[PDB]
């Protein structure tokens, strides 16, 4: 899925290869992102993530390959993120031994240049339609 | 020197953030003056710690800033 994402991600940039001046077409594109930001929310979320491998000693509460689901339970959430996404992020930690969260297996989710990929599109949408308001 | 490291911490959180060690050498006496309830002396806005909490304490405790401070 990552994969076709970013290929997908990458034809829309392909598009983006011929504007310049403030296009109709990216701006379009801009309108459908507008429509669909939900969904861009929710990837972002996702975007947000290797994060974790600062929790195991910004909140450390073992250090012994182990740690409980409540020093960082608590901690970056209590500053951004939806804690459901953090009870999202516990299944995502597959309850390592029971109660402990598993460390570097998190770090996978590679995924990377995707992200790559949107903020070159985000960057260059902020100049292919330039000096914009909805777009920013 | 005053304004110096209050704006500093206004902007930057050195302390909170970028350090010094002996290397950015000024700072290495100015560490410990922070400490100090009288940092601020002659500043005018003599009120600066707390508005450094209010930025630089949210990223960190609230309190811990405080440690290092009020």
């Amino acid at each position: 899925l990552l994969d076709l994402q970013k290929d997908m991600v990458v034809m829309l940039l392909s598009l983006l290869e011929g504007n310049v001046v403030n296009g109709m077409i990216a701006r379009q594109m801009v309108d459908m992102l507008v429509e669909s930001s939900s969904n861009v929310e929710m990837i972002l979320k996702f975007f947000d993530m290797i994060v974790g491998s600062e929790a195991f000693q910004d909140y450390v509460t073992d250090p012994r390959g182990l740690i409980s689901k409540k020093d960082f339970q608590k901690a970056m959430d209590s500053q951004q993120f939806t804690g459901p996404e953090i009870q999202f992020l516990l299944s995502c930690s597959e309850a390592d031994e029971n109660e402990m969260i598993n460390f570097e297996e998190f770090a996978n989710r590679p995924a990377r240049d995707i992200g790559f990929n949107v903020a070159v599109l985000l960057t260059n949408l902020s100049e292919h339609v330039p000096h914009d308001p909805r777009l920013r | 020197r005053e304004k110096e490291l209050a704006r500093k911490l206004e902007f930057d959180g050195l302390y909170i953030t970028e350090q010094p060690g002996d290397d950015d050498v000024k700072g290495q006496w100015d560490r410990l003056v922070l400490n100090t309830p009288s940092f601020p002396s002659n500043y005018w806005d003599k009120f600066v710690k707390r508005k450094v909490l209010d930025k630089h304490g949210d990223i960190f405790g609230r309190e811990r800033i405080a440690e290092l401070l009020g």
